[PDB]
């Protein structure tokens, strides 16, 4: 657990979890005489290593019961279930021929994604699934009146926005971004959240987060970008 | 709870208090705002009559129908009965094949009414449907004992009602009073609402008067009568 | 449906995703007759050019582009003028064929 | 980029000197337009006391914090009045300003204030 | 105060009534000389606030209909059912679940609690409840003062533990399958019916009766598939239901009123169809196959 | 079981993993009735909205959401108030179904 936030003299508490940690590697350091303890942690890191499944799976079985099946083994390793939103093509597909599973869960999780074009990820010991062109419910406002730093920087698909770390910002959500520049950039307001970056300090380096989002179209679909085979 | 809401004039003035000093004495602007806000406050007051309009002891009309459909006892039921039909008997008397109504009967139904066209006697009086729902509360909970069936009967019929005998599979009840025609016609529906265990047959006293015998709670020579259980035909024509 | 913003510029050009298509719409004011015209490009090809923006009708019906309907609306049918269209007194809306069908069925 | 049009409910001072909404001769509500609207809005802004509005305590003029008291000062009074008039949307400049003080009445009187709006 | 909650329901004040009240308030404030035409500054304000007042009326109607199972939907439909502590079935629709709460006829409001709790068990495809409450055995074979249950599916432990708490002590059960149950050490043997499915072969001869030479009868397959659906639905023939010409005609005309059923023919498969009735005992049920049904149009 | 901290804010929102589902809870105070209310969304889908916080009952029982019991407690059975809920004089708890079963069996 790495809990970050703002604790103003009045107000209240804004502190929430931005990263839940399974220690990766630690190492002290002297600079003058100091001792800085540089921690690295683990994200689903018990599942990226020790999760191995055992599956015979027959024909006719729908195309989601076994995301539950794989989550059984990934749950033996202490992973929680997030929101799963499959593609519509996925929700309705059935089976002609049987479905090997022997080896490593994450490895053939990746082949899953490459094979039906969907995203899955682990966000603080909770595993979410979304479509490539879709996102999950939950919106977050970023404006010069709501924590905006500089540009809502424009990109090919969407934006990359800096702000003060303020905990809700999760991948696979929606951010509504307003400024005095995006209007003449004609860029929308709603964007999916794909990349999240947290950099901060307690004394000098203010809490800063940067969010990369790929724009949602008029169709309520994300601007995927040209996937190269 | 308690008083949910207050008088609209209280809410509106509570908001008028928040006006600015430069407008505190603008009678046209303040009265315009009062006209626009008092109407909304008055519209919303009307909701504070969705609180006890569903009280089982005093509900009427659609509010009682809604309670009945929550409790699972509808206002009307299929029966083996020639429901009276509102209409004229060609004055003195006409042969016909129906029976007629005269502005005061629970069997309110026309030729063209849908429940009537399929034999659904519909309970129109609230003071009887309310009693039927109060009794249905007992079937709901499965309170089949005497100590509960007696309160079911007190509510349906009156203080003189009693439960008489427990033979093998057959239980007798009595209102303890002469029944009026409305109650007589609705009687088949009373035995669908009373708390009597399934597989056990409900009876009714013939004269609907208190039963006689020995002991503490019954009626003697004056007022009592000899028992005679008869089939109310609550579910059958036979 | 989605509302399309109009800037207070005589000539302008934006891009929107409609029915999973990248659509480039370019609006320009004709001062000689005091009107707005639009050109529409689907995936780089200008399929529509020089069409007047008029209220109350589907501007794309003649073309069968498969991207739904674009239409202008106003409170009382006032025509879209230089001042009126940027201010939003007349608004530009896009609706899909599905939404149009469901609304008709309503 | 011509000046956008503005409109608001008109206020006229009744016989008691208190400004109120007014219905014109035709009987329909009188609305002021581009420049009268700005002038009246500037007045309504000057007439507000800081922290008086319950949904926004940051609006208003700090009369009771800065000027009303034992401190007659033309410079601060001019600064406050000019700031509040100028912050009004639609106002471009103030071309003239006079301030004086009547000790007998203890009246701070600002007068000869000329305001130029974006409508010229 | 004729509006709001009235003995006939929630009575809505019309938008025009709202606007008239607002105008009457403004006439008293400004005088008879005020202008309120629908296009004037004051008329527009009156329109906006009349719309807001009517929207408050809409909320009132919503709040009144949220307590009415016939209009309540979703989680509040479940909360209403929680008064009798009923529960929804998986995938069950609001129509279906409101029929259970209302007890639409049911033909006997009693034992509806048992009928619905039974249907709420996992796996129970079909269920039915019977009673013999006289002092004599009925023609169906049920002894007097007895409750009979017919159920398809669901584990016997769960079914019997449920039936035991609905059937009181002193009242017997009639059936062909026995389940031994125990609560607190006392053992009651619950008898239920697990109807035996007899495959039935069905052949129907129909005639075409076009209502005013309009839409003609549908194809033979389009009729056999519909008849199979009807016979497999929740209104399928019950146990002890003999196959008769009437039973099938009442279905064929109802589904396709432009068709006269001339000759029904039934048999116990694989035997040849013959003259009805096909007698089913109280423990037997007719089971149909999508191929066995055949329909033939006769000149 | 666990205790869920309540901030001194008339409207607050947080997320917690209950039975390995991401449950987002939103509490808001209603001044007119002086009572706290909660909405619950299971992994981004709003499943419970506008329920009143009441002491001594399972708040999630009607819904069969499969996320255990969410209940409020106080020493002398007071009702939750604007002041009393954030101060911890009334505590919000989540109990897992297995724990509930074990207590009932014990």
């Amino acid at each position: 657990m790495l809990e970050v936030g703002y604790t103003p003299p009045g107000g209240g508490n804004n502190i929430g979890i931005i990263a839940k940690g399974k220690i990766r590697d630690y190492q002290h350091d002297r600079e003058g005489g100091d001792i800085i303890s540089t921690v690295s942690c683990g994200d689903g890191d018990k599942a990226y290593r020790r999760a191995t499944i055992s599956k015979t799976i027959p024909k006719g079985t729908p195309l989601t019961e076994v995301v539950d099946e794989i989550h059984k083994e990934m749950k033996k390793e202490g992973i929680a279930k997030g929101e799963w939103s499959f593609p519509d093509k996925v929700k309705n597909t059935q089976l002609k021929r049987p479905y090997s599973m022997c080896g490593s869960c994450t490895r053939e999780l990746d082949t899953l994604g490459r094979s039906h074009g969907f995203y899955w990820n682990i966000q603080n010991e909770t595993m979410e699934i979304i479509p490539g062109n879709g996102h999950l419910p939950g919106s977050l406002l970023i404006t010069p009146d709501t924590g905006l730093i500089g540009t809502p920087t424009i990109t090919d698909n969407g934006i990359k926005v800096k702000a003060l770390i303020n905990p809700e910002a999760r991948p696979n959500r929606m951010m509504k971004v307003k400024s005095q520049v995006l209007k003449m950039n004609r860029k929308g307001e709603d964007y999916r959240i794909s990349e999240v970056s947290f950099n901060g300090d307690n004394q000098e380096g203010d809490w800063i987060m940067t969010l990369t989002g790929e724009a949602i179209g008029g169709d309520k679909k994300v601007d995927e970008g040209k996937k190269a085979k | 709870m308690s008083n949910l809401c207050a008088d609209p004039e209280a809410l509106v003035e509570a908001r008028i208090d928040e006006v600015l000093t430069q407008y505190r004495e603008s009678p046209y602007l303040l009265n315009l705002i009062r006209a626009y806000l008092s109407k909304l406050a008055e519209t919303s007051m009307s909701y504070c009559d969705m609180v006890e309009k569903f009280d089982l002891d005093t509900a009427v009309g659609d509010q009682l129908t809604i309670i009945g459909r929550i409790l699972g006892f509808p206002r009307c039921h299929c029966v083996c009965d020639t429901i009276p039909v509102v209409g004229y008997d060609c004055g003195g008397s006409y042969a016909g094949s129906y029976q007629l109504a005269g502005y005061c009967e629970p069997g309110s139904s026309w030729i063209h009414c849908s429940p009537y066209g399929n034999s659904e006697l519909c309970v129109d009086e609230d003071e009887i449907y309310r009693s039927l729902l109060k009794a249905r509360r007992y079937q709901m909970l499965g309170l089949y004992d005497i100590e509960s069936l007696h309160e079911a009967l007190q509510i349906v019929w009156g203080e003189d009602a009693m439960v008489a005998e427990t033979k093998v599979g057959q239980v007798v009840v009595t209102p303890g009073r002469s029944l009026t025609a409305t109650e007589t016609r609705y009687l088949p529906i009373v035995f669908r609402a009373l708390p009597i265990a399934p597989g056990i047959k409900g009876m009714i006293h013939i004269d609907q008067g208190p039963i006689a015998g020995y002991g503490d709670g019954w009626a003697g020579y004056c007022g009592g009568d000899w028992l005679c259980p008869v089939d109310p035909h609550a579910y059958t024509c036979s | 449906m989605i509302e399309l913003e109009v800037l207070d510029e005589s000539k302008q050009k934006f891009s929107v995703i409609l029915n999973d298509r990248r659509v480039t719409i370019e609006l320009w004011y004709n001062t000689t007759n005091d009107r707005w015209s639009f050109s529409l490009a689907l995936d780089g090809d200008n399929v529509v050019t020089g069409r007047r923006l008029v209220t109350g009708v589907d501007l794309l019906a003649p073309f069968g582009l498969g991207i739904g309907a674009l239409f202008l609306l106003s409170e009382n049918g006032e025509p879209p003028t230089r001042a009126n269209l940027p201010l939003g007194l007349v608004k530009l809306y896009h609706a899909t064929q599905e939404e149009i069908d469901a609304a008709i069925s309503a | 980029m011509a000046a956008p049009s503005r409109i608001g409910l008109a206020l006229k001072k009744n016989e008691q000197g208190i400004a109120d909404i007014y219905l014109d001769a035709s009987g329909n509500l009188s609305m002021v337009q581009n420049t009268e609207a700005v002038g009246q809005h500037a007045r309504q802004r000057l007439m507000t006391y800081l922290g008086e509005w319950f949904l926004n305590k940051n609006v208003g003029v700090p009369w009771l914090r800065d000027l009303l008291g034992k401190g007659y000062d033309p410079v601060l009074a001019e600064a406050v009045i000019k700031a509040e008039i100028l912050s009004t949307d639609g106002v471009t400049e103030i071309t003239s300003f006079s301030i004086r003080f009547d000790q007998g009445r203890r009246a701070l009187e600002a007068f000869d204030i000329e305001v130029t709006t974006e409508y010229d | 105060m004729t509006y709001g909650v009235q003995p006939t329901g929630y009575v809505k004040k019309p938008l025009a009534v709202h606007l008239a009240e607002i105008e009457a308030s403004m006439v008293d404030l400004f005088g008879p000389g005020v202008i309120q035409t629908e296009q004037s500054p004051l008329g527009q304000l009156n329109g906006l606030y009349a719309d807001l007042s009517y929207d408050l009326d809409e909320r009132g109607e919503d709040l009144y209909q949220s307590f009415d199972p016939e209009q309540a939907e979703g989680s509040r439909l479940d909360i209403l059912a929680r008064y009798r502590l009923l529960s929804r079935r998986a995938g069950e629709s609001d129509e279906s679940f409101r029929r259970a709460i209302t007890n639409v006829d049911r033909a006997r409001i009693d034992l509806s609690d048992l009928s619905t709790a039974l249907s709420a068990i996992n796996g129970v495809s079909w269920s039915r409840v019977y009673v013999n409450e006289d002092a004599t055995t009925d023609a169906d074979g049920i002894p007097p003062n007895t409750v009979s249950v017919a159920v398809i599916g669901g584990d016997d432990d769960e079914v019997a533990q449920l039936v035991r708490r609905y059937v009181v002590p002193g009242v017997g059960m009639y059936g062909n399958t026995t389940i031994e149950t125990t609560i607190g050490g006392f053992c009651r043997r619950i008898r239920v019916i697990r109807p035996v499915l007899i495959p039935t072969s069905v052949e129907i001869d129909v005639q075409s009766r076009p209502l005013k030479n309009g839409c003609p009868p549908p194809s033979v397959n389009a009729m056999a598939a519909g008849l199979y659906t009807e016979l497999t639905g929740p209104d399928r023939p019950g146990n002890g239901e003999d196959g008769t010409v009437y039973l099938f005609r009442k279905i064929m005309e109802r589904l396709y009123p432009n068709v006269e059923v001339v000759d029904v023919r039934l048999s116990q498969a694989p035997a040849a169809p013959t003259t009805p009735p096909l007698v089913m005992s109280f423990f037997q049920m007719m089971s149909f196959n999508a191929d066995d049904i055949l329909v033939e149009i006769v000149p």
